[PDB]
């Protein structure tokens, strides 16, 4: 098979999302 | 015995309820929970192969009551299968609580649901970020020390129709063939370093090319590279990791090579972070179920 992805999931890679680690 | 169905219904009997209400089993039946589902552990595969259809969460560090959400969306078991990628324990309020129902749906329904290990599924991490203090204050350190023996046994990754690759933190520079995680015996503690230990605790970052050094001062980071290159030598469509939290409970990596889940909403009473769960099917057509904070 193969992964795909239903089109309305939003691919956010680029869009300056906030991330972080500890606390 | 272990009365399952009792143990698990008191669990959910709080569902709707002032959110922080706990639930105090026994000692006994904790313990009960931890040998069983140790069992279990030990008895299915620590490189775990799974198929489709199933939801994917990440973490959920105590946060019993958004737990309880995400099932409410998705299904309580068995009506979906799931597979929880680790940090079930520490800074939430209820990681018992957590805890003891993620390890009463291993023992209810061992083939529709499944545990990883992640970093704080570890003693020498959960006896500071606040397991051991909860166990300590509503129970007692023999208790703690069980949890510790349940959680050196959990599997360590998961590969779902032999796509996708799930872990807890990410790659290892150690990781050249998928034999390498199926060698390793268990019960084992978390080293400081090598293979188990990046599957648990390694990044990626936009920013590095190969291999960098991680802030957490554990493990390593990797690039954008290391998942194509990873991903074409054993024939994978998608990483799909936790351990990270993020903004909108999911973020992909690497033109969505990877993707990072995290399910707890509002991460250590902060952040403002909402939790996802990935819903995939059995085409491996996958999906993003959003649990906004409340
Ligand atoms: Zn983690
Ligand atoms: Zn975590």
């Amino acid at each position: 098979k193969k992964v795909e992805w239903t089109s309305d999931t939003v691919d956010n890679e680029h869009m300056g999302r906030r991330s972080s680690k500890c606390c | 015995s272990l009365n399952l169905d009792s143990i698990i219904g008191r669990l959910l009997e709080v569902q709707g309820s002032r959110p922080g209400k706990n639930v105090q089993l026994t000692e006994n039946e904790i313990r009960g929970l931890c040998l069983k589902s140790r069992e279990i552990f030990l008895s299915q595969p620590i490189l775990l192969e799974l198929e489709a259809p199933l939801k994917i969460c990440g973490d959920i560090h105590g946060q019993y009551y958004d737990l309880l959400r995400l099932f409410e969306y998705g299904g309580f078991p068995p009506e979906s299968n799931y597979l929880f990628l680790g940090d079930y324990v520490d800074r939430g309020k209820q990681s018992l609580e957590t805890i003891c129902l993620l390890l009463a749906y291993k023992i209810k329904y061992p083939e529709n649901f499944f545990l990883l290990r992640g970093n704080h599924e570890c003693a020498s991490i959960n006896r500071i970020y606040g397991f051991y203090d909860e166990c300590k204050r509503r129970y007692n350190i023999k208790l703690w020390k069980t949890f510790t023996d349940c959680f050196n046994c959990l599997p360590i990754a998961a590969i779902v129709d032999e796509k996708i690759f799930c872990c807890h933190g990410g790659l290892s520079p150690d990781l050249q063939s998928m034999e390498q995680i199926r060698r390793i015996m268990r019960p084992t503690d978390v080293p400081d370093q090598g293979l188990l230990c990046d599957l648990l605790w390694s990044d990626p970052d936009k920013d590095v090319q190969g291999w960098g050094e991680n802030d957490r001062g554990v493990s390593f980071t990797f690039g954008a590279e290391v998942v194509a290159k990873f991903l074409h030598k054993h024939d994978l469509d998608l990483i799909c990791r936790a351990h990270q939290v993020v903004e909108d409970g999911y973020e992909f990596f690497a033109k969505r090579q990877l993707v990072t889940l995290f399910s707890a909403p509002n991460y250590c009473g902060e952040f403002d972070n909402a939790g996802a769960m990935m819903s995939v099917d059995e085409t491996l057509m996958c999906s993003f179920q959003i649990l906004k904070p409340a």
